[PDB]
C-alpha cells in the first residue's frame, strides 16, 4: 500500500482497473485480492456493503485513536487530575489487563445501557440501508424528519448529520470525502498500532512514543523483543 | 402507514391492523392462517386479562405488606391463606375446575358454534351469552355499564386500551417471577432497594442475570 | 490442560454456537448466496489455503495452546500440585514471570525467534523421543515441537 | 434575508420568520409538526419567563441577603423571620392549590383559543389575547403592547433564552463551587487562574439527602461529581 | 405455516411423536408403580 | 487465464416448507407420489444421490457444498 498520495498504489494491478474507475472516494486502484468486483457478487462481498464499512470503520476508528491516547496526553500536561491518567486498555474494557474503580456503577450496569443505546443507533441505521428513506416514516417524537436519509447509506447528511452543511457544492464533497477517508484509514491503522504496541511493550501509546524520541536506535520494535 | 415493531420493515400480509393492538409482529408466522388467528386473539386476550388481575392483585397486597397490614407475599399466600383459615386444597381446587370448567367450557363452544349459548338452554338466558365479537362477549352481564353498546369511537379506543395494558401486565408477571427466582424478595422490596441505590442495585449486580459479572 | 468442569461447560457452549454457526452457512450458502462451477474448480487455490491455512495454521495455532497452555499445566500435575493450585492459563499467558520460573527460556522473550537463537527454546521445544515416565504418554515438550515443525 | 444561527446554513422550510426570536434553528426538526411547533412554542416562553423570573431573584436576593446561599434557601429553618419553620405541607398546599387553577386556565386556552378570556366570576371583565402566550389587558397594564409588538416579542425571547443559559449557569456553578453567582464571580476575579472551571469541576458539593422536617428528599449534581 | 404443519403430520414424523408419547407413558407409570408383576 | 475470484448468485432457492410436504420432489420418478412400499424405500435411498437428481454440474457441486 503506497504511503501519501498517488494516483496508483503499488498494488494496483491492471485487473482492479476494470472496475475502479474513481467514483468512490480515497479510490487509488488498490485492490490485489478484488473484493470490489461487481461480477457475480453478492452476500456481504459486494462494492455498496464494503464502501460502506470502511467508512463505519473509518468514523469508529478515528473516536478511538484520538480517544486511546487524549488520557494519556491530557493527564502529562496536568489538565486532567492523575487518578484518570489511564492507559486506554486499563480504563476497564479488559479487566484482566487492568480496571478503574470509581465510575458512577459498576461496568456491566454501563454496558447495558450501551447494550440499549446501540440497539436503536444501530438498528435504525441498519434499516436506513435495507430500506432506503424507512426511518423518515414512523414516528420518533418527531425525530424522523432528520433520518430521512439521502440515498447514500454512508453519508446521511440532513440537519443533523450535516449540521453545518459544509461541502455545498459537488467538488467541495468529494474533497471532504477524500479526507475523511484518508484520516479514517489513518486512523485504523494506528489503532492497529496501539494494540499491537499494547502487547509487545506492556505501554501506553503516548509513553511508547516518549521512549522512542528519548532514545530511538535503543527504544523501537527491534528491541523490544526482548528486554 | 400504521407503526410497526421494527420500523422500516413492511408488516406481514396476514396482519392487516383490523385486530386491536396491531404492530405486525408475527416473525415466526405462528398466525398465518385465518382460522389459528381466532384461536390466538382470543387466547391472547385471556391471557392478558388474568395477567392483569394478578398484576394488580400482587401490587396491591405488597402495598399491605411494606406498609405493615400483615399481607404475605404473593409467592407465600396460598400457604398462608389455607393454613389460617383452615381450607382443604383439595377441595378448593376441586370447586375452582367445577366452576371454572363450566364457564371457561361455555366460552369454548361459543367460539366453536357462535351464538350457541344464547338459545335459552341455560336456565332461559338467552341474550346474554350471544356474544358481540370474538374474545368480546359483550352483554349486560359481562358488559353490565354498556360501555360496549355506546359510542362505537370509543369502544374501539378501549380495545387498544385493554391489549395493551394486558400485554403490559403479562410482562410484569414474568418481572415478579423472574425476580423473585433472581433475589428471594417480593415485588416492592426490589423496588424500594432499586430507589435506594439505583447504580449499584439492580440486575447486573445481583449475582445472578449475568453470571460473568 | 483443562482442570475444572468449569472450562468443559465453556466449550460444550461454543461447540452449540459453532454448531449454530455452521447450519446458517449451509443455509446461507445455498438459499441465499451459493458459489457458482467455477468457484468451486479452483483447486489450485483450495490446495493451497488447505494445506497453508487448513493444516498450516491449524497446527501453528495449536502449538501456541501447547506452548503456553497444555505445558505449564501439565508440568505443574506431574509434579504433584493439586490442579486446583495451578496457575489458571490466562494467568500463565499474562505473567511472563511465572513462566520463566517453568522454563527460564521465556526470560528471553521472542527475541531468540527473531534472531536465529533457537537453541534458546530447548527447555520446551525438546526432542527427546520415549514416553514420559511419570505419566506414560509422550512428551509434550517434544509434541510441541512436532506441530511447530508441522 | 434574516439573518440565521450559523453562516451559510439553510433554514428550515417552517420557519420562515413568523415568529420572534426566529434563526432557523432547529437541528433535530421538532418543528416539524405544525401542531407541535404550536406547543413548544408556549414551553419556550414559560421557560423564558420563569426563568428571567429565577435570575433575578438569585441576583437579588444575594445583595439584599448575601448569606442566604439560595441553593438551600429552600430549607425551612431559612426561611425569613415571619415564616421561619413553617410546616412545608401546608405551605406546598398553598402553591398547588393556586397553580392548579392558574395553569389549568392557560391550558384552556392552549386546547381551545380565547375561551377562557372572560372572568368567571364577575361578568364583563376580559382580556385581548392577541395571540396565544400574550394575554394581554390586565397582565399589561402599561399598556407597551401598543406600538411595535413584534420587537418587543423579540425582545423578551433574546432575553428569556439568555436567562434560561443563565440560570443553569447558577445551578451547576453552586453544584461545583458551592457558591452563589455573585460570590463565585469575586472568586475568580481573586485567583482567575487558580480558581476557574478547571479545579471545580471535578466535585459536586451538594449533600446525598436532607431531612426536611422529618421527611428524607433526595438530592444530586447534573454529573458524577466526586462527593 | 400449512405446509409446515402438513411436514409434521407426515409418517416419520408422527410416529416419533406417537412413540416419544406411548414410550413416555409407560415410563411414567412404571415411574410410580414400580416391579408390576401381577394386577392384584 | 480465469482469474480466481469469490462468484456467486443471488437468492438461488426460496426458503419455504412448501417442498417438505412433498415427499419426493428431488427426483421426477418419485414426486408422483406412492402407489407400492417400494416408493418408500426409493424416497430414502435416493435422497443424497444429487448426481441423478439433476444433470447440472453446479446445482450438484452447490448441494454438495452445503450438505
Ligand atoms: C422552580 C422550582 C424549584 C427549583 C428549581 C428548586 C430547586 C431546589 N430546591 Mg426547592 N426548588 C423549587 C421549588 C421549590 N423548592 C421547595 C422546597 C425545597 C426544599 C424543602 C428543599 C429544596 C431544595 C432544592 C434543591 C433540590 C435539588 C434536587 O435535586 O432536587 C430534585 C430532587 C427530587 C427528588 C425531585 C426531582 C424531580 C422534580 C423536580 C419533581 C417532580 C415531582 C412531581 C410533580 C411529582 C408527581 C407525582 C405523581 C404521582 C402525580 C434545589 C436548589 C433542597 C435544598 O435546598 O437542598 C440543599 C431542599 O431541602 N426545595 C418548594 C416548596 C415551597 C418549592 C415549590 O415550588
Ligand atoms: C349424558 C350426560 C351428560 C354429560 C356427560 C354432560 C356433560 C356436560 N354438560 Mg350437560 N351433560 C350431560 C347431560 C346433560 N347436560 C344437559 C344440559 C347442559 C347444559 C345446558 C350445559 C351442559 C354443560 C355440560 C358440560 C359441563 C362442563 C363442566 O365443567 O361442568 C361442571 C359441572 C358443574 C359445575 C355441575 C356439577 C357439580 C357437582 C358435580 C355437583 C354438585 C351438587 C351439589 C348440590 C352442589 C351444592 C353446592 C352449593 C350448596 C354451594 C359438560 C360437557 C354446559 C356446557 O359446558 O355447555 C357448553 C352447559 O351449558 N349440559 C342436559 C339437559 C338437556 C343433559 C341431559 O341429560
Ligand atoms: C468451509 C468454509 C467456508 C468457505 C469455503 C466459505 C466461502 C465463502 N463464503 Mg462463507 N461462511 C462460512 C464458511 C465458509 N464460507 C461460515 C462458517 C459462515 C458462518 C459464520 C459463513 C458466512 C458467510 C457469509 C455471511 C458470507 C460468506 C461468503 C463467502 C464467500 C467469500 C468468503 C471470503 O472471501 O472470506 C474472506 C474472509 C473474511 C472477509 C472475513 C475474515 C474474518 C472472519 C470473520 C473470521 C475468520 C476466523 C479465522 C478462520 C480464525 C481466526 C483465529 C483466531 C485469530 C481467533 C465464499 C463463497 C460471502 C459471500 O457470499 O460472498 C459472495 C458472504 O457474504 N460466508
Ligand atoms: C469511541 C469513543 C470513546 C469511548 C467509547 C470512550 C470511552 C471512555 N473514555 Mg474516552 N475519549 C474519546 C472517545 C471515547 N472514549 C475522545 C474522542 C476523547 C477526546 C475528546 C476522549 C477523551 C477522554 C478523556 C479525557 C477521558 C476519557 C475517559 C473515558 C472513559 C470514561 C467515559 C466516561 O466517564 O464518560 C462520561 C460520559 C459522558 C461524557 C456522556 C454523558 C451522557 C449524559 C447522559 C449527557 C447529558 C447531556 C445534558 C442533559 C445536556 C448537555 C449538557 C452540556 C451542554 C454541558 C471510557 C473508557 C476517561 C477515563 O479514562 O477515565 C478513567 C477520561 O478521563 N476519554
Ligand atoms: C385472579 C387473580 C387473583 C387471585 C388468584 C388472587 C388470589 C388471592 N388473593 Mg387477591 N386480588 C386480586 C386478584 C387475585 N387474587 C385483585 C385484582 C385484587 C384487587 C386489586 C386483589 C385483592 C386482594 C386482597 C385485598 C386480598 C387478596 C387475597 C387473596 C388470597 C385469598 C383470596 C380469597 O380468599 O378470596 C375469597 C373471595 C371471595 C369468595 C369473594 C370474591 C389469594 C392468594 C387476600 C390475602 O392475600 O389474604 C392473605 C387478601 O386479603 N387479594
Ligand atoms: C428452516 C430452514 C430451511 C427451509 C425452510 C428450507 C427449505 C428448503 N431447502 Mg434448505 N437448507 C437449510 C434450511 C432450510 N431449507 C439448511 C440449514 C441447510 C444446510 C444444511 C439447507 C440446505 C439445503 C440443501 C442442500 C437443499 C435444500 C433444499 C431445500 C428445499 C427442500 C428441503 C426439504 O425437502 O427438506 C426436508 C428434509 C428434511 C426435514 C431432512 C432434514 C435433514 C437435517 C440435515 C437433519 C439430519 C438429522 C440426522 C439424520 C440425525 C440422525 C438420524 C438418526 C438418529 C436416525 C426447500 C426449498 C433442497 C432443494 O432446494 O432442492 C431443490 C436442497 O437440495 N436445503
Ligand atoms: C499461533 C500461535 C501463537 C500465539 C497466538 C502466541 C501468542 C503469544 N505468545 Mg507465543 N509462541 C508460539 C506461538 C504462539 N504464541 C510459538 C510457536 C512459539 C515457539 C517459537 C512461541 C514462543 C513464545 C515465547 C518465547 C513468548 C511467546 C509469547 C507470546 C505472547 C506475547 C507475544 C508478543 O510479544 O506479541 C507481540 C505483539 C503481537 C503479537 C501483536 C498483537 C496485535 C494485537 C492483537 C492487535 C489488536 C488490534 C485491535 C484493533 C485493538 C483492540 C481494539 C478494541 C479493544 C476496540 C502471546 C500471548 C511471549 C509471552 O508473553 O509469553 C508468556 C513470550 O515470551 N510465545
Ligand atoms: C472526554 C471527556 C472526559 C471524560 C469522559 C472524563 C471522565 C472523567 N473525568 Mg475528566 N476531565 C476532562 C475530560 C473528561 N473527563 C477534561 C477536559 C477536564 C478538564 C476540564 C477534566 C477534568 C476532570 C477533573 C478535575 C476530574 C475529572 C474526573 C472525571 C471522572 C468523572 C467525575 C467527574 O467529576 O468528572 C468531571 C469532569 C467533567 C465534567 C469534564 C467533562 C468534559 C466533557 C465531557 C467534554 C467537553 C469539555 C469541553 C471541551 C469544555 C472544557 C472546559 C471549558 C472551560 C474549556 C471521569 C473518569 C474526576 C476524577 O478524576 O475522579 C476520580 C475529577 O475529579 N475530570
Ligand atoms: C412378550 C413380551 C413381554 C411381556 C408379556 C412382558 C411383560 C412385562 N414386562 Mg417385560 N420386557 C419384554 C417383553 C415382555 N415383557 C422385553 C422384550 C424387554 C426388553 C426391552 C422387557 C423388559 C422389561 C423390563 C425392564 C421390565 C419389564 C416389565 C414387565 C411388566 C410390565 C408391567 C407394566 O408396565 O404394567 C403397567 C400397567 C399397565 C396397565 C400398562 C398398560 C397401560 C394402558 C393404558 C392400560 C389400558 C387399560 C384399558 C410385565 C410383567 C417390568 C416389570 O416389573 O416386570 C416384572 C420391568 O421393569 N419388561
Ligand atoms: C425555568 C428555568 C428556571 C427557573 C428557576 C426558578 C423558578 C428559580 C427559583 C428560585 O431560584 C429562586 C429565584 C430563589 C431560590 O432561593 C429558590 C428557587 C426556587 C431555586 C430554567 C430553564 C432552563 C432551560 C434551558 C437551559 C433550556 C435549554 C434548551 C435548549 C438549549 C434547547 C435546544 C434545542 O431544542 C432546540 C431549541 C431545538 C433543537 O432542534 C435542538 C436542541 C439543541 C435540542
Amino acid at each position: 500500500v503506497d504511503r501519501s498520495k498517488d494516483q496508483l498504489y503499488v498494488g494496483a494491478s491492471q485487473s482492479s482497473l476494470a472496475y475502479l474507475d474513481g467514483s468512490l472516494p480515497g479510490d487509488f486502484g488498490f485492490d490485489p485480492l478484488g473484493l470490489l468486483d461487481p461480477v457475480n457478487s453478492g452476500g456481504f462481498i459486494e462494492p455498496k456493503w464494503l464502501q460502506y464499512s470502511e467508512v463505519i470503520h473509518a468514523r469508529w476508528a478515528m473516536l478511538g485513536a484520538a480517544g486511546c491516547i487524549a488520557p494519556e496526553v491530557l493527564g502529562a500536561a496536568g489538565l486532567i487530575p492523575d487518578a484518570t491518567n489511564i492507559k486506554w486498555f486499563e480504563s476497564g474494557v479488559i479487566p484482566p489487563a487492568g480496571s478503574y474503580n470509581g465510575y458512577w456503577a459498576d461496568p456491566y450496569t454501563i454496558f447495558f445501557v450501551e447494550i440499549v443505546a446501540m440497539q436503536f443507533a444501530e438498528l435504525r441505521r441498519l434499516q436506513d440501508f435495507r430500506y432506503p428513506g424507512s426511518m423518515g416514516q414512523q414516528y420518533f417524537l418527531g425525530l424522523e424528519a432528520i433520518f430521512k436519509g439521502s440515498g447514500d447509506a454512508a453519508y446521511p447528511g440532513g440537519p443533523f448529520f450535516n449540521l453545518f452543511n459544509l461541502g455545498k457544492t459537488e467538488a467541495a464533497m468529494k474533497e471532504l470525502k477524500l479526507k475523511e477517508i484518508k484520516n479514517g484509514r489513518l486512523a485504523m491503522l494506528a489503532m492497529l498500532g496501539y494494540g499491537a504496541q499494547a502487547v509487545m511493550t506492556g505501554k501506553g501509546p503516548f509513553q511508547n512514543l516518549v521512549e522512542h524520541l528519548a532514545d530511538p536506535v535503543n527504544n523501537n520494535i527491534l528491541t523490544n523483543f526482548a528486554g | 402507514v400504521r407503526p410497526v415493531w421494527f420500523p422500516g420493515n413492511p408488516p406481514p400480509a396476514h396482519l392487516d391492523g383490523s385486530l386491536a393492538g396491531d404492530y405486525g409482529f408475527d416473525p415466526l408466522f405462528l398466525g398465518q392462517e385465518p382460522q389459528t388467528l381466532k384461536w390466538y386473539v382470543q387466547a391472547e386476550l385471556v391471557h392478558g386479562r388474568f395477567a392483569m388481575l394478578g398484576a394488580a392483585g400482587i401490587i396491591l397486597t405488597s402495598i399491605g405488606a411494606k406498609v405493615g397490614l400483615g399481607f404475605p407475599e404473593w409467592y407465600d399466600a396460598g400457604k398462608v391463606v389455607v393454613e389460617k383459615n383452615n381450607i382443604d386444597f383439595p377441595t378448593l381446587m376441586v370447586i375452582q375446575f367445577y366452576l371454572m370448567g363450566w364457564a371457561e367450557t361455555k366460552r369454548w363452544y361459543d367460539f366453536k358454534n357462535p351464538g350457541s349459548q344464547a338459545d335459552g338452554s341455560f336456565l332461559g338466558f338467552t341474550e346474554e351469552f350471544k356474544g358481540l365479537e370474538n374474545g368480546y362477549p359483550g352483554g349486560r352481564f359481562f358488559d353490565p355499564m354498556g360501555l360496549s353498546r355506546g359510542d362505537a369511537a370509543k369502544y374501539q379506543e378501549y380495545k387498544q386500551k385493554e391489549v395493551k395494558n394486558g400485554r403490559l401486565a403479562m410482562i410484569a408477571c414474568l418481572g415478579f417471577a423472574a425476580q423473585y427466582a433472581a433475589t428471594g424478595k417480593g415485588p416492592l422490596d426490589n423496588l424500594a432497594d432499586h430507589l435506594a441505590d439505583p447504580n449499584h442495585v439492580n440486575f447486573a449486580t445481583n449475582g445472578v442475570s449475568i453470571p460473568i459479572a | 490442560g483443562i482442570t475444572s468442569e468449569l472450562q468443559l461447560y465453556t466449550t460444550a457452549i461454543g461447540g452449540l454456537v459453532m454448531a449454530a454457526a455452521m447450519f446458517f452457512a449451509g443455509w446461507f450458502h445455498y438459499h441465499k448466496a451459493a458459489p457458482k462451477l467455477e468457484w468451486f474448480q479452483n483447486v489450485e487455490s483450495m490446495l493451497n489455503h488447505h494445506l497453508g491455512g487448513l493444516l498450516g495454521l491449524g497446527s501453528l495455532a495449536w502449538a501456541g495452546h501447547q506452548i503456553h497452555v497444555s505445558l505449564p499445566v501439565n508440568k505443574l500435575l506431574d509434579a504433584g500440585v493439586d490442579p486446583k493450585e495451578i496457575p489458571l492459563p490466562h494467568d500463565l499467558l499474562l505473567n511472563r514471570a511465572i513462566m520463566a520460573d517453568l522454563y527460564p527460556s521465556f526470560a528471553k522473550g521472542i527475541a531468540p525467534f527473531f534472531t536465529l537463537n533457537w537453541s534458546e527454546y530447548s527447555d520446551f521445544l525438546t526432542f527427546k523421543g520415549g514416553l514420559n515416565p511419570v505419566t506414560g504418554g509422550l512428551w509434550l515438550s517434544d509434541t510441541a515441537h512436532h506441530h511447530v515443525a508441522i | 434575508d434574516r439573518k440565521l444561527w450559523a453562516p451559510g446554513v439553510v433554514a428550515p422550510e417552517y420557519l420562515k420568520g413568523d415568529l420572534a426570536g426566529d434563526y432557523g434553528w432547529d437541528p433535530l426538526g421538532l418543528g416539524a409538526d405544525p401542531t407541535a411547533l404550536k406547543w413548544y412554542r408556549q414551553s419556550e416562553l414559560q421557560h423564558a419567563r420563569w426563568a428571567m423570573l429565577g435570575v433575578a431573584g438569585v441576583l437579588v436576593q444575594e445583595i439584599v441577603k448575601p448569606d442566604v446561599y439560595f441553593y438551600e434557601a429552600g430549607l425551612p429553618q431559612n426561611l425569613p423571620e415571619p415564616f421561619t419553620n413553617i410546616n412545608m405541607g401546608g405551605l406546598l398546599a398553598w402553591e398547588f392549590i393556586l397553580m392548579h387553577w392558574v395553569e389549568v386556565r392557560r391550558w384552556q386556552d392552549y386546547k381551545n383559543f380565547g375561551s377562557v378570556n372572560e372572568d368567571p366570576i364577575f361578568k364583563g371583565n376580559k382580556v385581548p389575547n392577541p395571540e396565544m402566550g400574550y394575554p394581554g389587558g390586565i397582565f399589561d397594564p402599561f399598556g407597551f403592547s401598543k406600538g411595535n409588538l413584534k420587537e418587543l416579542q423579540t425582545k423578551e425571547i433574546k432575553n428569556g433564552r439568555l436567562a434560561m443559559i443563565a440560570y443553569m449557569a447558577f445551578i451547576l456553578q453552586a453544584q461545583a463551587t458551592g457558591k452563589g453567582p455573585l460570590a463565585a464571580l469575586s472568586a475568580h476575579l481573586s485567583n482567575p487562574f487558580g480558581n476557574n472551571i478547571l479545579k471545580n469541576i471535578g466535585t459536586c458539593t451538594v449533600p446525598h439527602s436532607v431531612d426536611v422536617q422529618g421527611l428524607t428528599i433526595p438530592l444530586t449534581c447534573l454529573w458524577p461529581g466526586s462527593q | 405455516m400449512k405446509d409446515f404443519t402438513t411436514y409434521l403430520s407426515t409418517a416419520p414424523v408422527i410416529a416419533t411423536i406417537w412413540f416419544t408419547f406411548t414410550a413416555g407413558l409407560l415410563i411414567e407409570i412404571n415411574r410410580y408403580f414400580p416391579d408390576p408383576l401381577v394386577f392384584s | 487465464a480465469k482469474k480466481v475470484k469469490i462468484a456467486v448468485d443471488r437468492n438461488p432457492v426460496e426458503t419455504s416448507f412448501e417442498k417438505w410436504a412433498k415427499p419426493g420432489h428431488f427426483s421426477r420418478t418419485l414426486s408422483k407420489g406412492p402407489n407400492t412400499t417400494t416408493w418408500i424405500w426409493n424416497l430414502h435411498a435416493d435422497a443424497h444421490d444429487f448426481d441423478s437428481h439433476t444433470s447440472d454440474l453446479e446445482e450438484i457441486s452447490r448441494k454438495v457444498f452445503s450438505a
